[PDB]
């Protein structure tokens, strides 16, 4: 199961 | 050969003016596609790429393709960050991708982890080893280091990779164990072309294997030769197989002297292979 | 920046002239993503040209498997002809049995 990036750049 | 493995392939493009961006993300067992998401699709939606995954409920589908939405929206704006951040025009299209996952040893633990960005092609951050700390390829991506490190991005990944990817991939594994753990022996022969005066090419072939991982070398009198050896790029057949050559240019009449040996997992013992007229 | 695509045009089994077959013309290795992939027969397009689904690899590099069913014969030539901006022109690629 994929997963939230979450954090921005 | 080797650690078991899960990974993800995200990629998102701009259309500037035409829309949202193009946003999919591919998902990998082994190696092997077992889901994809297109956002370009009539009803977007994670789709299983492989039999064994049909047996997941709606529920599964429903909640990983909630979270497909979220990283639309995650790149989409990230996508924007990055045009600022090297200065660049907002008609121009542009791509931003994110791979990520684990390799898991045979205690089923976390062996090693991923979690890597790239934008418009190029290495942009990435998660190190220690997964604790990040390299930046740029002065761009360091403003998003020092945000990261105090964000503590870092610990956020890694409970990712060794709770939730881990146990993932040991499900799956369970799922899809007949037809992940399998193996095709390659088939393999020579092939003999003229090329030159006094000159001929011999290529070995290696054909309708699985995995994809294999290994052809040549050989003079019994000795590994890699010397101006041509090798191509493993290709699917398109039906689950792959295939590959190899090739040497040896003086006519020596034809004999030159081996050709496979390995693959699949076989009980490498392959040697000459050569056999007529 | 560009990466040039690399071509490969090969049967997905033994070719044997007037045995129906796949022909494949796998591309890799280019960015960006964008790419224009046409297989021709006799320098006329296939009209029946399936295209997978692009993936990219560990090294950021896009990938896609271009196929079609064919039937090779004595006189026929194929090749597959690709579009893309690492490259002032298209490059034609026709297909070798010995490769």
């Amino acid at each position: 199961s994929p997963s939230y990036a979450y954090h921005q750049f | 050969a080797g650690p078991h493995s899960m990974r993800y392939f995200e990629t998102a493009v701009s259309r500037p003016g035409l829309g949202e961006p193009r946003y999919i993300s591919v998902g990998y067992v082994d190696n092997k596609e077992f889901v994809r998401f297109d956002s370009d699709a009539e009803n977007p939606r994670y789709e299983p790429q492989a039999p064994w995954m049909e047996q997941e409920g709606p529920e599964y589908w429903e909640r990983i393709t909630q979270i497909a939405k979220g990283q639309e929206q995650w790149f989409r704006v990230n996508l924007r960050t990055l045009l600022g951040y090297y200065n660049q025009s907002a008609g121009g299209t542009h791509t931003l991708q994110w791979m990520y996952g684990c390799d898991v040893g045979s205690d089923g633990r976390l062996l090693r982890g991923y979690e890597q960005f790239a934008y418009d092609g190029c290495d942009y951050i990435a998660l190190n080893e220690d997964l604790k700390t990040w390299t930046a390829a740029d002065m761009a991506a360091q403003i998003t280091r020092r945000k990261w490190e105090q964000a503590g991005a870092a610990e956020y990944y890694r409970a990712y990779l060794e709770g939730e990817c881990v146990e993932w991939l040991h499900r799956y594994l369970k799922n899809g164990n007949a037809t992940l753990l399998r193996t095709d022996s390659p088939k393999a022969h020579v092939t003999h072309h003229p090329r030159s005066k006094g000159e001929v090419t011999l290529r070995c072939w290696a054909l309708g294997f699985y995995p994809a991982d294999i290994t052809l070398t040549w050989q003079l009198n019994g000795e590994e030769l890699t010397q101006d050896m041509e090798l191509v790029e493993t290709r699917p057949a398109g039906d689950g197989t792959f295939q590959k050559w190899a090739s040497v240019v040896v003086p006519l009449g020596k034809e004999q002297n030159y081996t050709c040996r496979v390995y693959h997992e699949g076989l009980p013992e490498p392959l040697t292979l000459r050569w056999e007229p007529p | 920046i560009q990466k040039t695509p690399q071509i490969q045009v090969y049967s997905r089994h033994p070719p044997e002239n007037g045995k129906p077959n796949i022909l494949n013309c796998y591309v890799t290795q280019f960015h960006p993503p964008h790419i224009e992939i046409q297989m021709l027969k006799n320098g006329k397009k296939i009209p029946k040209v399936e295209m997978s689904d692009m993936s990219f690899s560990k090294d950021w590099s896009f990938y896609i498997l271009a196929h079609t069913e064919f039937t090779p014969t004595e006189t026929d030539t194929y090749a597959c002809r690709v579009k893309h901006d690492s490259m002032a022109e298209p490059k034609t690629v026709y297909w070798d049995r010995d490769m």
